[PDB]
RNA sequence: ACGACCAGGGCUACACACGUGCUACAAUGGCGCAUACAAAGAGAAGCGACCUCGCGAGAGCAAGCGGACCUCAUAAAGUGCGUCGUAGUCCGGAUUGGAGUCUGCAACUCGACUCCAUGAAGUCGGAAUCGCUAGUAAUCGUGGAUCAGAAUGCCACGGUG
RNA sequence: AUGUUGAUAU
RNA sequence: GCCGAAGUGGCGAAAGGGACGCAGUUGAUUCAAAAUCAACCGUUGCCGGUUCGAGUCCGGCCUUCGGCACCA
RNA sequence: UCCUCCUAAAGAGUAACGGAGGAGCACGAAGGUUGGCUAAUCCUGGUCGGACAUCAGGAGGUUAGUGCAAUGGCAUAAGCC
C-alpha cells in the first residue's frame, strides 16, 4: 500500500506533468508482477521443483503454480507436460508489498549491484530483470540452502512506449544506471 | 554476520570470518577488529548488532568485493588492450612474471592437453 | 627385424 | 622496479632526441634501440619504432603506456604455436 | 486468496543500519536486521591516470 | 673473414616427454605469545653493531674488526601456555593485481627481496622405482665458494635421533 | 613349468 | 534382368533416448628390441522423411556380397 | 480381407501385376455431461538457460490440434482444462 498511495499522490502527478496526458486513465499503472523459476534440472529430481516452489513461496507470500513443458523437447530432455518451472502473479496489495520489498531491500543486498539495466525493455513499456541468487530475498535463511537458485521478475505495465515504461519506475527511484 | 554484503562465518573467530570477505586478509582483518576494539577470538556469533555495525564501517574503508574485483579485472584488461608484454601473457594464459614455460606452468595452462 | 639391432 | 629515489631512466641519447621530436613535431617515427627507456608523457603522440633484435616495431605512444618501458612492447621472441 | 495453501504473511519490522525503520508484510515470522537499503546504499545515494601517477611518484 | 669492435636480441621460447630436487596434502600439525641448548665458517671497493626512521624489504648516521677481541649472528627443531578441531580447513602457498626496496650505466624481454590483496592443484600418489646398517636413515636449522645483484643446486657444519 | 632376439664393415 | 543380405573406431567384427579384440598413443620393465605390465585415445555408407529425438523405423540412391535367370 | 486418396469423365458405381499410404487396435477415460478455455510460428525483454525449457509482452490468426493413414470435418469447436 505503501508505494501504491504513493502512485496515486505523487506519481501520477509526474507523469501527468511529464507526458501532458489528457486523461489520468492516460497515466501508466503497474498491471502486475510475475517472478518465474525455470527449474530445468528437476526433470533429474522432482524434489528439486518441491524446493524451488518453497523459495518462490517465501519471496512472495503465494503458492506458486507450477508450470510445465508446453511442447516435447529434444534438446532439453523435456516431454510435453513435464513439470520444469514455478511462477507466480502477484496484483493489488501484494505486488505493491513486494514492489516495495524489491526496491527498498532486496535489491541492495543484491552483491556488486551497480544499477539496473534501462535497456531491459520489451518494447511495450514492460520491465524484466535476472535475480541470481535467491539470497538477496531475507525470506530466504542462507543456512538452509540446497542449491543457490535465481528467478526472473517481470513488471508488466499498462505502459505503450518503453519511455512511458522506464518513467513510471524512475518515479518510485527504480534503480537504473 | 552480514558484512560487505557477504554472509560471513557465525561460528568462527572474528580474525578469521573476516577473511571470507574478498579483499581482507590476515592483517587487514587483524587492522579492522583493533579498530572496532573487538578481540579477535570472539567468535562472530557472540558480537552484537552494534558490533556488527561498526565492522561494517571498518571494512568500508577498504576496496573490497565487487569494487576491488573491477579493479582488478580493470587493472588486468588494461594489460591486455595495451599490447604490452604483461597483456600478451594474459591473453595465451602463460606465466606473466617471467616463470619458465619448457616446464610446469601447470597453473596457467592448466592440466595438460597431449598430442 | 626393425627393417634391420643392439641399440 | 627502479627505486623511487633514483626517478625514472630513460637513454640520454632517446631523451633529447624525443625532446627535439616534440619541439619540431610529430614526425617520421624514431627509431630507437633503447628499450630500457621508460615512457615520459612527452613521448605522447610519437611514433617510436623500438629494436626487438632484429626489426624496429613501431609503438605509438598513448597516455596508458607511460610508465611502461619501450620494450614491454616490442615482443623478441615469435611463437605461433606448435604444429601450425 | 484461497484459504490454507499460502504463507503466512504477516507484518514485520525491518531496522537497517543506517536507521532506516520499515514496516512491510513478509513471511519471513520475525522483525529483521538489515545490513543495508535503499535509502542509504552507495548506488541509491549516488556515493560510488598514468600520467598523474608518473608525475607523483617522480616530480623532477 | 670462420678474425675483430659495437648496440639490441637470444641462451629464460612451450601442444609436449623424462631425470634430479623443493614445498605440500596437515593435529607427531598450523597459528600466536614466552623461553632453552650448537657447530663450522666468512670479512677491507669487505663484514657492519649501537642509535634513529620505515608495517616491512630496507634507509640515514656511524663504532668496532684484517679478527679466540669486532661484525655477519636471533640457531631451528625443542620446551611452556593459549587457540584451531579434521574442514580443501586458521591445511597448502601456486597464480595473479596493486604498492615498494636494494644491487647495478640498465632489472621490458629476464633479478632477488618486502608489504597489501589474491588463495590454484594437492586429502599421501598406477605400473614401477630409489637411498640407507648408527650418531646412520629421518628430521631441524647454520655457514661457505661462485658472486655487483641473483640457490630449492653444490660444498661444508652442528641439533634431535 | 615356460621364457625370443641383438643390422654391415672395422 | 530379377531377388535377399549387409555398409559401424585404423583393421576385423558386436550392439527410438557407441562397446569388444588387435592396432595406435603415453608411461613402465630391458643394455636394447620383442613379449609383458600400467594408463589413454578414438565413434554408425549417402540423401530425404517419420519423430520432441534416428546408428536404430520408412523410402530412394550408391558400393559390396550371395541366390535366381527355367520350359522351349 | 479391411480403411483413405487419386485414376473415376462435377449424383452413385466403375478396371488393370495402375499411382500413393494405412489397419488386424487403443481408451473406465481418451466415454457421458456441466462449466470454463483457444492454437502453430516468429519477434522483443528476462537468473543459470544455449537455435529450442519456464516467465512477460507483441506480431500472427489455426500456418495448430485431432490416441494411430489419408480424406472430409471441426471455434457453437469435434481441439485444451
Ligand atoms: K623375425
Ligand atoms: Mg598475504
Ligand atoms: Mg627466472
Ligand atoms: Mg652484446
Ligand atoms: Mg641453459
Ligand atoms: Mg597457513
Ligand atoms: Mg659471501
Ligand atoms: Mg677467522
Ligand atoms: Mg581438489
Ligand atoms: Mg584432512
Ligand atoms: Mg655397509
Ligand atoms: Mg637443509
Ligand atoms: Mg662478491
Ligand atoms: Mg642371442
Ligand atoms: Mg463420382
Ligand atoms: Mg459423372
Ligand atoms: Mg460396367
Ligand atoms: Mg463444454
Ligand atoms: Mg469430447
Ligand atoms: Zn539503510
Amino acid at each position: 500500500a505503501k508505494l501504491h498511495d504513493y502512485y496515486k499522490d505523487e506519481v501520477v502527478k509526474k507523469l501527468m506533468t511529464e507526458f501532458n496526458y489528457n486523461s489520468v486513465m492516460q497515466v501508466p499503472r503497474v498491471e502486475k508482477i510475475t517472478l518465474n523459476m525455470g527449474v530445468g534440472e528437476a526433470i533429474a529430481d522432482k524434489k528439486l521443483l518441491d524446493n524451488a516452489a518453497a523459495d518462490l513461496a517465501a519471496i512472495s507470500g503465494q503458492k506458486p503454480l507450477i508450470t510445465k513443458a508446453r511442447k516435447s523437447v529434444a534438446g532439453f530432455k523435456i516431454r510435453q507436460g513435464y513439470p520444469i518451472g514455478c511462477k507466480v502473479t502477484l496484483r493489488g496489495e501484494r505486488m505493491w508489498e513486494f514492489f516495495e520489498r524489491l526496491i527498498t531491500i532486496a535489491v541492495p543486498r543484491i552483491r556488486d549491484f551497480r544499477g539496473l539495466s534501462a535497456k531491459s525493455f520489451d518494447g511495450r513499456g514492460n520491465y524484466s530483470m535476472g535475480v541470481r541468487e535467491q539470497i538477496i530475498f531475507p525470506e530466504i535463511d542462507y543456512d538452509k540452502v540446497d542449491r543457490v537458485r535465481g528467478l526472473d521478475i517481470t513488471i508488466t505495465t499498462t505502459a505503450k512506449s518503453d519511455e512511458e515504461g522506464r518513467a513510471l519506475l524512475a518515479a518510485f527511484d527504480f534503480p537504473f544506471r | 554476520a552480514r558484512i560487505a554484503g557477504i554472509n560471513i562465518p557465525d561460528h568462527k573467530h572474528a580474525v578469521i570470518a573476516l577473511t571470507s570477505i574478498y579483499g581482507v586478509g590476515k592483517t587487514r582483518s587483524k587492522a579492522i577488529l583493533a579498530a572496532a576494539g573487538i578481540a579477535e577470538d570472539v567468535k562472530i556469533s557472540e558480537l552484537s548488532e552494534g558490533q556488527i555495525d561498526t565492522l561494517r564501517d571498518e571494512v568500508a574503508k577498504f576496496v573490497v568485493e565487487g569494487d576491488l574485483r573491477r579493479e582488478i579485472s580493470m587493472s588486468i584488461k588494461r594489460l591486455m588492450d595495451l599490447g604490452c608484454y604483461r597483456g600478451l601473457r594474459h591473453r595465451r594464459g602463460l606465466p606473466v612474471r617471467g616463470q619458465r614455460t619448457k616446464t610446469n606452468a601447470r597453473t596457467r595452462k592448466g592440466p595438460r592437453k597431449p598430442i | 627385424x626393425x627393417a634391420x639391432x643392439a641399440g | 622496479p627502479r627505486s623511487l629515489k633514483k626517478g625514472p631512466f630513460i637513454d640520454l641519447h632517446l631523451l633529447k632526441k624525443v625532446e627535439k621530436a616534440v619541439e619540431s613535431g610529430d614526425k617520421k617515427p624514431l627509431r630507437t634501440w633503447s628499450r630500457r627507456s621508460t615512457i615520459f608523457p612527452n613521448m605522447i603522440g610519437l611514433t617510436i619504432a623500438v629494436h626487438n633484435g632484429r626489426q624496429h616495431v613501431p609503438v605509438f605512444v598513448t597516455d596508458e603506456m607511460v610508465g611502461h618501458k619501450l620494450g614491454e612492447f616490442a615482443p623478441t621472441r615469435t611463437y605461433r604455436g606448435h604444429a601450425a | 486468496m484461497k484459504k490454507d495453501i499460502h504463507p503466512k504473511y504477516e507484518e514485520i519490522t525491518a531496522s537497517c543500519s543506517c536507521g532506516n525503520v520499515m514496516k512491510i508484510r513478509s513471511t519471513v515470522g520475525h522483525d529483521l536486521n538489515l545490513d543495508v537499503c535503499s535509502k542509504c546504499h552507495p548506488f541509491f545515494t549516488g556515493k560510488q591516470g598514468r600520467v598523474d601517477r608518473f608525475n607523483k611518484r617522480f616530480n623532477i
